[PDB]
RNA sequence: GCUUGACGAUCAUAGAGCGUUGGAACCACCUGAUCCCUUCCCGAACUCAGAAGUGAAACGACGCAUCGCCGAUGGUAGUGUGGGGUCUCCCCAUGUGAGAGUAGGUCAUCGUCAAGC
RNA sequence: CCUAAAGAGUAACGGAGGAGUACGAAGGUGCGCUCAGACCGGUCGGAAAUCGGUCGCAGAGUAUAAAGGCAAAAGCGCGC
């Protein structure tokens, strides 16, 4: 056998769901690329990471051209 | 003749329609189409299985009894069991006197023994196709298609435009702008 | 020069010979494009700007080297070297160039009854081969380096070539 | 038009064998004599 | 056309990032003959504060030149101010700040308003 | 023996056959047609000898289809050794047969010579078959 | 209430094509390259100064289902829980229920501001 | 990457591939621009070089495997 290998996993997806109430800083989702677009009050690391920049609520909304999907924060 | 019975279904769902099929022997069926809500109806196995060995069961037009309350409908589509092959289900378009519809039509081949790539040139026969999808008013639907191969030489194809229809007949995929093979002639495989 | 002839008799007689509708669809003439392609210099890499001063003095305008957009070794060339160079004329430039290669310099190539009338695009645009760059005037044969053969592309805002030629019987092209 | 890249561009003139002046501008800064043209050319008169 | 489709592909980026900080948005709009300019109010819903060559006291033909920008300039400022409105961003919508739309520019920032 | 001229990977998994067949079991080219009433997998030299029985009754005429393909690989671990060190090498190639799928078409003959023909060619196959004719639905 | 220009909402039931039409104003093509400015050359693009022509191209509106895009009812597949069989696979009770296909639908619907009637 | 059973994680001497670097610009910013390919016309090059036009929309590209991304292009060029 030549195969044996593998890479330690890497623990990506979403954090934190639909109406769940957030705090500036924390995660919403962690990607490779962008699966999600940072909407209104989110911003993207450097590896594709969206995090929290106001408190509130999570959205998650699907809108605009090119059929892309959004993460934007709203009112509490 | 073109006759069916049927009884209006009330219980609707997958345990139900596996009730009756097991049961009572009878056939989920749908009488859709005009202008009306769509209605499920059900009908015994036994007779609609025997008004489909009528060669034109599909191109003709049905004399639907619902309860009491008759009607004019066709047989739209059907619905098959993929390895007994009995009916399950079927479902049943409305006809209006003054509405286009489609249909699936047979295609009734003549006079193969007198060909002339068949019987000068001992070449074979090939039905590419044998229905053919058309569009026409109700009153000149026809039963059956007419192809005739009299006068087709060997390697000779036959296509759509070159066969004839009835008044007020429209092949859909010749309109299309897409004529394909009906049949042919070819020389013998040995 | 030609813009004189073109907007005062060409133009106003191709309005009734098309029986064009509107005066602004009248075919016309936009822009000459001549390059060279020095399939040369591959190895060489002399002669690239040997050859940007002899089509700059054929037209008055200094040219552009281009470079290959892809690698292919089966021309021996890959991607960023220079294989030819390039002009683009325009407005007056390009009247006064034709006027010259109309006639000072069409006549005396070698030979030929005509041009061929049947290099046009199907949409209505026109080019045509040069063997030998010694046909123009401003450069002695005495002082040129191995020949070299110029090209010429007229593009016109002709629908199809049907006006695009009757615009270059006017001008009264020498078509065989 | 770029400042001073392009070569000197000045009217001069063109004399055929077949007693032709014609007005062009060109790069020579100077007159010159021909000997083929349009007016003289066999091919464009018809032979 | 091919020209003004690229310029308002031109124009695209810059007006994302303006609503991405909700910011008053001072959007100008240049022709062969007039220029318009406009005051949008935070993401492109309503329309604050605006002028340009065709109100009745430019009408007069001397509308596509730089002076007469200039005058464009400094009256967007004054209405702009009625609607008390200040700190806005200059929308150049794709054309080049060089020339008519900068004489447009330079004149707002002496209104009073401020980029 | 069928197989296909090329595949993008050596091995495969197991799997599972489950499910009917309501694709592919519908007589589309030829007029009568030898259907699957059971599960299974022809291993693709059956495929090549039901159908040496087939062509060689007919002798005369017709048009004949086959409408099944093996184009899944099997291993099989050789004689004389243990369990692991790897996965063993590719040695034939099967198709997976669900109730319904339609095998083998035949066009231009006698139905009378069509049974016929289709006897012989169930005899070289591991399941349960029937025969069928052609209907416009 | 209507037309044109700018900025949005929504991203094909809104797109593609094929025909008809608009220049009083707006917009566009357009005239020229002295000045601001530009081209790895070129006033083609960017820019400036305009008012002789044309709505030819572009754009907008209006029409048509040909393509595209939406798309039911019913049936079918799968499936959580409990129980069975001939147990590689299925069945019954109960809750859930597609994808493809059929009848059919669509030549968008709104908001703010400025000009002309 | 699959196995991995639509949140995360999940073994085998299970099935397939890569790394032990590169870059002072291949980083920052401002401004500007769209690819591969097909067909037609053109001096030798000819299926394939450079040029003109039409169609096409991403089938191109990303320093380096594969997956996930890419119009504010994350792709391409220039000034500082
Ligand atoms: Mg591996
Ligand atoms: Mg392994
Ligand atoms: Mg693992
Ligand atoms: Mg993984
Ligand atoms: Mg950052
Ligand atoms: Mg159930
Ligand atoms: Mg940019
Ligand atoms: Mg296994
Ligand atoms: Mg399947
Ligand atoms: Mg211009
Ligand atoms: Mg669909
Ligand atoms: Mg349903
Ligand atoms: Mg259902
Ligand atoms: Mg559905
Ligand atoms: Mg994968
Ligand atoms: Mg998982
Ligand atoms: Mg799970
Ligand atoms: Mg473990
Ligand atoms: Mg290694
Ligand atoms: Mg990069
Ligand atoms: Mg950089
Ligand atoms: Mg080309
Ligand atoms: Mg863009
Ligand atoms: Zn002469």
């Amino acid at each position: 056998t030549r195969n044996g290998r593998d890479s330690e996993s890497k623990r990506l997806g979403v954090k934190l769901f639909g109406g769940q109430a957030v705090k500036a800083g924390n995660i919403l989702v962690r990607q490779r690329g962008t699966k999600f677009h940072a909407g209104y009050g989110v911003g993207l690391g450097k590896d594709h990471t969206l995090f929290a920049k106001v408190d509130g609520v999570v959205k998650f909304e699907t809108k605009g051209a090119f059929g892309r999907k959004y993460v934007s924060i709203v009112a509490a | 003749d073109f006759i069916l019975n049927a009884q209006v279904r009330s219980d609707l769902g997958k345990g139900a329609s596996r009730r009756l099929r097991r049961n009572a022997g009878l056939v989920p069926a749908v009488v859709y189409g005009g202008d009306k809500e769509p209605q499920s109806v059900t009908l015994e196995l036994r007779e609609i299985a025997k008004l489909l060995e009528n060669e034109a069961a599909f191109s003709h037009v049905i004399a639907l009894n619902v309860g009491g309350a008759k009607e004019t409908v066709l047989i739209k589509a059907l619905q098959r069991h993929p390895a007994k092959g009995f009916v399950m289900h079927a479902d049943f378009l409305r006809v209006v006197a003054d509405h286009k519809l489609t249909a699936h039509v047979p295609l009734h081949f003549i006079n193969e023994e007198v060909a002339v790539g068949v019987k000068q040139a001992g070449g074979e026969i090939s039905h590419t196709i044998s229905e053919v999808e058309v569009s026409c008013l109700p009153k000149d639907l026809p039963e059956f298609i007419e192809v005739d191969m009299a006068k087709v030489e060997l390697g000779q194809i036959v296509h759509l435009s070159d066969l004839k229809a009835p008044k007020g007949v429209e092949l859909v995929q010749l309109a299309h702008g897409n004529d394909l093979a009906v049949a042919n002639i070819h020389a013998s495989r040995v | 020069r030609l813009k004189e002839i073109y907007r005062k008799e060409i133009a106003p007689k191709l309005k009734e010979e098309l029986q064009l509708a509107n005066v602004m669809e009248v075919p016309r003439v936009t822009k000459i494009t001549l390059n060279m392609g020095l399939g040369e210099a591959v190895g060489d890499k002399k002669i690239i700007e040997n050859a940007v001063a002899d089509l700059e003095k054929i037209t008055g305008q200094k040219p552009v080297v281009t470079y290959a957009r892809k690698s292919i070794a089966g021309f021996k060339i890959r991607e960023g070297w220079p294989i030819g160079v390039k002009v683009t004329l325009r407005s007056d430039r390009m009247y006064e160039f034709l006027d010259r290669l109309l006639s000072i310099s069409l006549p005396r190539v070698r030979d030929f009854r005509g041009l061929n009338a049947k290099s046009f695009d199907g949409r209505g645009n026109y080019s045509m081969g040069v063997k030998e760059q010694i046909i123009f005037p401003e450069i002695d044969y005495d002082k040129i380096d191995a020949l070299r053969g110029l090209d010429i592309t007229l593009t016109t805002t002709a629908r199809t070539d049907d006006e695009g030629r009757a615009l270059l019987r006017a001008f009264k092209f020498p078509f065989r | 038009m770029k400042a001073d890249i392009h070569p000197t561009y000045e009217a001069i003139e063109a004399t055929c064998s077949c007693g032709n002046v014609i007005k062009t501008r060109s790069t020579l800064c100077k007159p010159i004599h021909l000997d083929v043209c349009s007016e003289c050319h066999p091919f464009y008169t018809g032979k | 056309s091919v020209k003004k489709e690229t310029r308002l592909r031109r124009a695209r980026k810059a007006r994302l990032k303006m609503r991405e900080l909700e910011t008053v948005r001072l959007c100008v709009y240049r022709s062969s003959q007039h220029i318009y300019a406009q005051v949008i109010a935070a993401d492109g819903g309503k329309v604050l504060a605006s002028a340009s060559t065709l109100d009745k006291d430019l009408r007069e033909g001397a509308t596509g030149n730089i002076d007469a920008a200039k005058k464009v300039g400094q009256l967007v400022a004054e209405r702009a101010k009625a609607a008390g409105v200040t700190q806005v961003a200059f929308d150049r919508s794709g054309f080049k700040y060089h020339g008519r739309v900068k004489a447009l520019a330079d004149a707002a920032r002496e209104g009073g308003l401020e980029f | 023996m069928l197989q296909p001229k090329r595949t993008k990977f050596r091995k495969q998994m197991t799997g599972h056959n489950r499910g009917l067949a309501h694709r592919g079991s519908k007589v589309s080219f030829g007029e009568y047609a030898l259907k699957a009433t059971s599960r299974g997998r022809l291993t693709a030299r059956q495929i090549e000898s039901a159908r040496r029985a087939l062509t060689r009754h007919v002798k005369r005429g017709g048009k004949i289809w086959i409408r099944v393909f093996p184009d899944k690989p099997v291993t099989k671990k050789p004689l004389e050794v243990r369990m692991g060190k790897g996965k063993g090498g590719v040695e034939y190639w099967v198709a997976q047969i669900q109730p319904g799928k339609v095998l083998y078409e035949i066009e231009g003959v006698s139905e009378e010579l069509a049974r016929e023909a289709f006897a012989l060619a169930a005899a070289k196959l591991p399941l349960a078959t029937s025969f069928v004719k052609r209907t416009v639905m």
